[PDB]
């Protein structure tokens, strides 16, 4: 049998041995002669004594195989080795006679590729072209101003941006300016321009080695980095603060038995031991420092640290390396906001860049400073915050007096309003859970449908945190990551949708944003239009007692009386509407 | 005239209860059931969610009769990225512009064996492979929260409005996107090389004196100063006669 | 070596083939209309084997559709999956409560070692010269050798595909040559 | 069943048919991971014929448990966490590669491999002869090839 | 001036950032070349055209290929060259310059072993 190619079983000999008039097979022809052996001619043949099928192809009738085998090999080999000997013969007699300079004009130059990361911006057709696609009566019947289109989005996910996404979600692997892209995103390259080792140098360099590094060898050094830190992976506990789903923090109550070694407080933290403990504990100045000691007593109350071990150990976490900074927000920023409110920005920049509008000032030249909206939302809001004032408060742990505010949903659009648009548009943010970003595009076309606004910055945003994660573990709600590994699923299959064997959703982190206009003024601004908005809605199920219970709410988006479907509308006759109007 | 625009082109179903408001959105522009071609599903991979978001879609498919053997395609995101809650749907949308305007329907790469339940519906397809159609005329993007949310959102082709319009703004505007793309794309790479995509405003485009002035004149708009070089209220484009 | 590796909870199942029909044929639909495949390639008539072999009443509705929606004035790859998808209609309508059939349509291909001028060797698989269908296969399989005695393929996929469910009759068997 | 047809091998181009052909195949892995039942779905959506199922399982020829356990788990009953089937065909070409290695150099790979090749065998028709005289199947015979 | 600013397309000023890499090209060419001798007035000139044509084919190539420009004699008919260059890989005509292009050309300009441009590239601290 011919297996594979070249070495494998001898491939390169197997024509020597058809010249003696045996037959070799290919893996297909062998796999037809051992499933010939199930027909039934040959099955009902089995049941009455064995068969000794012969598929040797008559190779049993060369004598000495072995040493005919290697004589043929022999002869391959040797006229190899005799045609290389006398081509490295007449290669080096001509380097001899020719020197090196008419044997460097064989030399060409190689152009290597850089990445050249393009916006991908909608491709207009020629007019003639996209006359054809709609009905000729279009032409003036739709009102442009309650035409809302969609002209810019982005996201910040697992994968990197929309871009980077889409290359995955679409072609299983990056291209080079995916893979320049996400390793500018995960940090592994900067850019350097100027004086590196003294030299002038122009280009992307190693971010730890200060190393040149050049757009070909981008793949070949970060691709492996990039796959295994991207995307549904292992929770790092760097990116949630140490969290750790192995080893859980939680505390347990003691009632204690018997005295504790008297320890240093200072005067304010032992009177606060007093007012909680009473009689239970004893304080007692020392008077050379000023310092006081603290000694608890039988019966009194205290907090052992244990540790627990949860079982969604796998998560959809943005790449290893995630910056703010990248993107070029500032410290003093970074520091004050929640980072699911850094996601925002960086998905609201984004998706301006993407709008075309770097400016965004630039949108009101065309409209008032009343006119564009904020009508994204989130399902949680800022749970980073939200665990710095209910745990780290009473941790006494060092949390910024302003946790509340940047808990708070509507924060995240307030913070874009405050940094980039400084509008005083309509803000409306939503709360769908799971829908909230379908909510947020719902009330956005509403929202410019009424007049109110003329843009709206729909989208939705959550952050992934360890007591979340906990309860969705708990409601049973999550996929148990200790039966998936029972089951042999890796991390990256773990979320498969539609499957029989699905038990349990991937919890992930990260924005999405959408610009919406209505296209009139889209028109007007030439702004790229990626699609209409021709329809959102929401709907709310039914009477239960399972709040997690997903109904048939939407399913009203189609409601149509059919009573008296005999004779097609005229409405729906785009001649006759035309006609009307 | 918008007004007759809109009682005839853009809102001739909203009292009819002989038209779906999904049958009306589409055929708004001219389109049948049948041009639906894409559903995004939400598709978390929960055991309920998955089989009544099928269930759903199939019944609506039925309903406004879309033809047998003209099933939607279910493109599943959330194998890859993981389902981020509230983000999700605004995934499911960038990924719904992307499938319009590619032509090309990703593939569910995680959906090893579609389970048997599934196959009772007709009208929905569960590819596992990444498909490069002729075209994608409309995407439904569905989503199902936690406390009964449930909603849904069209997507129809852009090239659907540009038939609205006479050559001579196609051509007018086809001009001023083709200038705008090229300033975005500068700005873009400068940014990316220089890690400033993100520049926070320092200034309102208004002054402080000019704030109140702003707000009640409905046709104040910003003008490029001379000196800053930035976008600013000037206080003759204020209350301007002009 | 003797480790344990097998379990009950890691066993895969794969018993959707309902689905994997429809995709197949659209795969394929999308294929020939942008011209990855053409109507020479045997790769073709392997694909609507394996799509009658799928075939049920669900899948001729959704062929039944894709095919009579398509306007063969688009071009000439828009009429070849046209005239195909009529063509695998009819095959599909013949074939369904028929059993599914193991049937390889590929080119039995003979190794083929070249050694060049400069000594590099090359190994390919080069089709066969007289062999170019399994029919044909087995036939020079029967005859054997001097060294055993003792003492529309190709040209147009689009008709071999109409000939798939049509079982000819063996006039006389290849035992007998 | 069908063991040793792993990607590039006769046993690959054997499962091929057999799902054409509507069989219900329980092919085994050694080096199960992610890439391999990837694969495999890819095999049968694109031959694996209406009434045809495909299972892949994880399986170390070489263990002896583990032949046993597979056994069971194809004749167990569905509700006992099997498949509940009765093979019809054993297809025994799971092999690890010896080469280099003459009468002088046979050491533990060797004897490991002739454990795969032979013992085993022995031990899976065993196990298949001992669930098909327990459930008093007498005219449904497994073809061994 | 004797240098003029780089960055003018048609009497038009611009800036690098806003000018294709065809214009660049034709406007090197235009200040670098002359018309009435039909040859390039220094040699390191053609060397920085030539260094500028086969980045641009490096920014538009999509894999591997062998450059047009396989020597910079081929520069001596210019037009023709610019021609092939931007016919290769039309989508240079209508793309501005990335800012990774700018700042090469610009680390260009500043080549202590060239004869300096005749040409005002940028207003920065470098000006004088």
């Amino acid at each position: 049998t011919r297996g594979t190619g070249l070495m494998s079983a001898n491939n390169i000999i197997a024509e020597g041995i058809e010249k003696m008039g045996v037959r070799t097979f290919s893996q297909k022809e062998m796999a037809f002669n051992l499933l010939g052996l199930l027909t039934p001619e040959v099955v009902e043949l089995c049941q009455k004594s064995p068969v000794m099928a012969d598929l040797n192809g008559g190779l049993q009738f060369v004598p000495e195989l072995k040493e005919f085998t290697a004589k043929l090999r022999k002869e391959l080999v040797e006229t190899s080795e005799v045609r290389k000997a006398v081509s490295i013969e007449t290669a080096l007699e001509h380097k001899v006679v020719n020197g090196n300079s008419a044997d460097a004009a064989y030399a060409q130059v190689e152009i290597q590729p850089r990445a050249n990361i393009q916006l991908d911006f909608p491709e207009l057709k020629p007019y003639k072209q996209v006359k054809q696609i709609a009905p000729a009566e279009l032409e003036g019947l739709l009102d442009l101003e309650r035409v809302i289109v969609v002209t810019g989005f982005a996201e910040v996910g697992p994968w990197g941006s929309a871009r980077t996404r889409w290359e995955m979600e679409a072609f299983g692997e990056f291209s080079l300016e995916g893979c320049v892209e996400m390793a500018w995103i995960m940090g592994f390259i900067s850019y350097h321009n100027g004086n590196l080792k003294g030299r002038p140098y122009t280009g992307w360099v190693d971010s730890k080695t200060k190393e040149p590094v050049d757009d070909k060898d981008v793949k070949a050094k970060y691709e492996t980095s990039i796959l295994e830190h991207s995307g549904i992976r292992l929770i790092e506990p760097e990116l949630f603060n140490g969290y750790n789903p192995e080893k859980k923090e939680m505390i347990q109550e003691v009632i204690v038995e018997e005295d504790l070694e008297p320890f240093e407080a200072s005067k304010e933290t032992a009177e606060q031991f007093k007012h909680q403990h009473g009689d239970k504990v004893d304080i007692f100045e020392i008077p050379e420092t000023g310092e006081y000691s603290v000694k608890l007593l039988k019966g009194a109350t205290l907090y052992i640290p244990k540790a627990l071990r949860f079982d969604r150990l796998v998560a959809g976490q943005i790449p290893t390396g995630w910056n703010a900074k990248t993107y070029g927000i500032s410290d003093d920023i970074i520091s004050q906001v929640d980072p699911i409110t850094l996601f925002v920005l960086v998905s609201v920049v984004e998706a301006f860049i993407a709008s075309g509008i770097t400016d965004p000032y630039e949108m009101y030249k065309y409209v008032h400073v009343s006119e564009v909206g904020n009508c994204s939302g989130s399902g949680m809001g800022g749970v980073s915050a939200l665990r710095g004032m209910f745990k780290d408060r009473f941790k006494d742990e060092p949390v910024q007096n302003d946790i509340l505010q940047e808990s708070f949903i509507n924060t995240m659009s307030a913070w874009v309003n405050m940094l980039l648009i400084s509008s005083s548009g309509p803000i409306k943010t939503p709360v769908g859970a799971c829908a909230t970003s379908v909510e947020s595009v719902d009330i956005g076309v509403e929202t410019i449908l009424s007049g109110k606004a003329r843009i709206c910055i729909v989208g939705g945003y959550d952050d992934f945190q360890e007591e979340g994660s906990f309860e969705f573990g708990n409601m049973k709600a999550t996929s148990n990551t200790l039966e998936e590994f029972e089951h042999g699923r890796t991390p990256a299959e773990m979320s498969r949708p539609a499957t029989t064997t699905r038990n349990g959703f991937m919890e992930a982190q990260g924005a999405g944003i959408q610009i919406i206009m209505q296209a009139d003024l889209a028109l007007k601004m030439g702004v790229p239009i990626y699609g209409i908005v021709a329809m959102a809605a929401t709907a709310t199920d039914k009477i239960g007692r399972s709040v997690p219970a997903p109904g048939k709410g939407i399913l009203t988006t189609a409601r149509e009386h059919h009573s008296s479907v005999k004779y097609a509308s005229p409405n729906l006759n785009m001649k006759y509407r035309k006609r009307q109007l | 005239l918008r007004a007759a625009q809109q009682q005839w082109g853009n809102d001739f179903y909203k009292r009819d209860p002989r038209i779906a408001p999904l049958r009306g959105a589409l055929a708004t522009y001219g389109l049948t059931i049948d041009d639906l071609g894409v559903a995004s599903f939400h598709g978390t991979s929960t055991k309920a969610n998955d089989k009544n978001e099928s269930a759903t879609i199939n019944e609506m498919m039925k309903h406004l009769g879309r033809s047998e053997g003209n099933p939607v395609i279910g493109v599943f995101q959330k194998f890859l990225t993981g389902h981020p809650k509230g983000a999700a749907g605004a995934w499911m949308m960038n990924g719904a512009l992307q499938i319009l305007n590619s032509g090309i329907i990703p593939g569910n790469r995680n959906a090893d064996n579609v389970d048997k339940i599934l196959e009772q519906f007709e009208y929905v397809l569960y590819p596992s492979k990444t498909l490069k159609t002729d075209g994608v005329r409309a995407v439904s993007i569905t989503s199902f929260g936690f406390g009964q949310k449930g909603g849904q959102a069209i997507v129809v082709h852009p090239d659907y409005l540009y038939g609205a319009i006479t050559e001579d703004r196609y051509n007018e505007y086809v001009a001023k996107v083709s200038a705008r793309e090229k300033s975005a794309y500068k700005f873009f790479h400068n940014g990316m090389i220089y890690n400033k995509l993100f520049v926070s405003k320092e200034h309102a485009p208004y002054t402080d004196e000019l704030e109140e002035d702003v707000y009640l004149d409905p046709l104040a708009r910003v003008s490029k100063d001379k000196k800053s070089g930035s976008l600013t209220f000037n206080s003759k484009n204020i209350q301007s006669k002009d | 070596g003797v480790a344990t590796s097998f379990s009950r909870k890691k066993a895969r199942t794969f018993d959707s083939s309902w689905n994997w029909a429809k995709q197949s044929l659209l795969s394929l639909y999308f294929e020939i209309i942008h011209g990855v495949l053409k109507n020479v390639d045997r790769e073709v008539v392997s694909e609507a084997i394996n799509i009658m072999n799928r075939s049920n009443d669900a899948l001729i509705k959704f062929m039944e559709y894709h095919i009579s929606n398509t306007d063969e004035t688009k071009g000439e790859n828009y009429q070849l999956v046209k005239t195909l998808g009529e063509q695998l209609i009819e095959n599909c309508k013949q074939v369904l409560d028929v059993d599914p059939v193991y049937k390889d349509v590929a080119k039995p291909t003979g190794p083929k070692t070249a050694i060049d001028k400069n000594g590099n060797i090359t190994y390919s698989e080069e089709p066969r010269e007289k062999v170019r269908k399994l029919s044909q296969y087995v036939q020079e399989m029967a005859l054997g050798g001097p060294i055993t005695k003792e003492s529309a393929l190709d040209k147009d996929s689009t008709k071999e595909v109409a000939s798939l469910p049509n079982k000819s009759t063996i006039s006389k068997t290849v035992s007998s040559t | 069943l069908i063991t040793g047809a792993g990607k590039g091998s006769i046993g690959a181009e054997v499962l091929q048919g057999l799902l054409q052909g509507g069989a219900k195949v329980v092919v085994t892995t050694s080096r199960f991971s992610k890439q391999v039942t990837d694969y495999y779905q890819s095999i049968y959506a694109k031959y694996g014929a209406k009434g045809s199922t495909l299972i892949v399982v994880p399986f170390n020829q070489g263990s002896k448990q583990d032949v046993e356990a597979l056994i069971e788990f194809i004749y167990d009953t569905e509700k006992n966490g099997g498949l509940g089937w009765d093979l019809d065909a054993i297809i025994p070409f799971a092999a690890i590669p010896e080469q280099g290695i003459e009468l002088e150099h046979i050491d533990s790979k060797s004897e490991f491999a002739h454990r795969i090749m032979l013992t085993n065998i022995l031990r899976m028709m065993g196990c298949v002869k001992k669930q098909k005289s327990a459930r008093g199947i007498e005219t449904r015979p497994a073809q061994v090839i | 001036f004797q240098k003029p600013w780089f960055a003018t397309v048609n009497g038009q000023a611009r800036d690098l950032a806003t000018m294709t890499y065809e214009e660049v090209a034709k406007r090197l060419v235009e200040l670098m070349f002359i018309r009435s001798t039909n040859s390039w007035f220094d040699v390191t000139w053609r060397t920085f055209t030539g260094d500028f044509l086969r980045r641009v084919e490096e920014r538009f190539t999509k894999s591997k290929t062998l450059s047009l420009i396989q020597s910079y004699s081929l520069l001596d008919k210019p037009d023709e060259a610019i021609e092939k260059v931007f016919n290769a890989y039309p989508a240079a005509r209508e793309q501005f310059l990335n800012a990774q292009d700018i700042d090469h050309f610009l680390s260009m300009c500043q080549n202590p072993m060239q004869k300096p441009v005749p040409f005002v590239p940028v207003l920065d601290r470098r000006f004088e």
